[PDB]
């Protein structure tokens, strides 16, 4: 159930990025039961895309990615240096509701 | 839209522990509450989900035992007790809940807190 | 319906049945009687009211506005309220609407609490609307069972079926006295008569 191990490790580039992150899954998870949080250093996480089919109520733009069941891809397109923190993939539906390894970013 | 949590509690290695998450700004009658685990330079481990509208919960593979939730419908709070506290439990527990008002509501867990700081030391 | 047994000689607490005065109830009669049956916790018995709030009259059985009928609630710590979480007597919660008066809910289905609907398998959200009552004869005072019987009248253009004025006084003879046998009224003396009536 937990073989997620998000492929990207640490990426370090200035704004001007076309980078993408992938949330691999053990089995194809039904969409719209997904989540993609965004942890921050010393603060509480947020939510960006709730199920790889839309975007949350109000948040900074210029990045929205979606993928398949086994490969829930996401993309970022020229985001400001403010959004440089740890991400976290998530799953719903089947107990236990497990999270992901987490993705690191750098300049 | 606010959610205040209790202060950092300091206890003994293996007596008990309880944390309070006060929910405000949204209808607490029909919603859900989840509890997670955090640490310094460490990942997040999901612990247990609570439907506060109707008491039904499960727990992670490490948390079936020593763990049970407490409803406390009044005061719009949520309690959850751990027994047999271990040394590697210096964790920030946090809590989350969807923004629900009317019966049908948002999917993603958008309303969070800040968590406590528990140190099982001498 | 012998209403005398439920108010004149009864041991049923909280006999507040707004809509008709309990006195001379047997002397007033409506069209039809709709007998109800309920089991509620001790504290939640007050929810029977013209709408109000709570989980009763919003997802459970609802009392219509300006309703005319009597309601009774009597403690049932015994007589099929025993140890262990009883399998029956479960909630009716998590309805998209706030229900309508007099309609009955004999349907069960997974609730909707998100954008996409779950196709029949439970998981995130999709709460089951039903939870059982976890009471026992060792509970407190505000949580013991209190069986509730709601007697619903009807006000419409239909003739009354359930009736019966009762009342009784003796008969005297050879004395000028007022009589009201069956609506007819008059004054005079009553004597034995040999005339034969048809049945």
């Amino acid at each position: 159930e937990i073989v997620l191990t998000q492929s990207p490790g640490t990426l370090s580039l200035s704004p001007g990025e076309r980078a993408t992150l992938s949330c691999r899954a053990s089995q194809s998870v039904s969409s719209s039961y997904l989540a993609w949080y965004q942890q921050k250093p010393g603060q509480a996480p947020r939510l960006l895309i709730y199920g790889a089919s839309s975007r949350a109520t109000g948040f900074p733009d210029r990045f929205s990615g979606s993928g398949s069941g086994t490969d829930f891809t996401l993309t970022i397109s020229r985001l400001e240096p403010e959004d440089f923190a740890v991400y976290y993939c998530q799953q719903y539906g089947n107990s236990p509701w497990t999270f992901g390894q987490g993705t690191k970013v750098e300049i | 839209m606010q959610l205040v949590q209790s202060g950092p509690e300091v206890k003994k290695p293996g007596t008990s522990v309880k944390v309070s998450c006060k929910a405000s700004g949204f209808t607490f009658t029909s919603s859900a509450v989840q509890w997670v685990r955090q640490a310094r330079g460490q990942r997040l481990e999901w612990i247990g989900w609570i439907v506060v509208g109707s008491g039904n919960t499960n727990y992670a593979q490490k948390f079936q035992e020593r763990v049970t939730i407490t409803r406390d419908m009044s005061t719009s709070t949520a309690y959850m007790e751990l027994s047999s506290l271990r040394s590697e439990d210096t964790a920030v527990y946090y809590c989350a809940a969807p923004y629900c008002s009317g019966g049908s509501c948002f999917d993603g867990f958008d309303i969070w807190g800040q968590g406590t700081m528990v140190t099982v030391s001498s | 319906a012998d209403y005398s047994v439920l108010y004149n000689s009864a041991s049923f607490s909280t006999f507040k049945c707004y809509g008709v005065s309990p006195t001379k109830l047997n002397d007033l009669c409506f069209t039809n009687v709709y007998a109800d049956s309920f089991v509620i916790r001790g504290d939640e018995v007050r929810q029977i009211a013209p709408g109000q709030t709570g989980k009763i009259a919003d997802y459970n059985y609802k009392l219509p506005d300006d309703f005319t009928g009597c309601v009774i609630a009597w403690n049932s710590n015994n007589l099929d309220s025993k140890v262990g979480g009883n399998y029956n007597y479960l909630y009716r919660l998590f309805r998209k609407s706030n229900l309508k008066p007099f309609e009955r809910d004999i349907s069960t289905e997974i609730y909707q609490a998100g954008s996409t609907p779950c196709n029949g398998v439970e998981g995130f959200n999709c709460y089951f609307p039903l939870q059982s009552y976890g009471f026992q004869p060792t509970n407190g005072v505000g949580y013991q069972p209190y069986r509730v019987v709601v007697l619903s009248f009807e006000l419409l253009h239909a003739p009354a079926t359930v009736c019966g004025p009762k009342k009784s006084t003796n008969l005297v003879k050879n004395k000028c006295v007022n009589f009201n046998f069956n609506g007819l009224t008059g004054t005079g003396v009553l004597t034995e008569s040999n005339k034969k009536f048809l049945p």
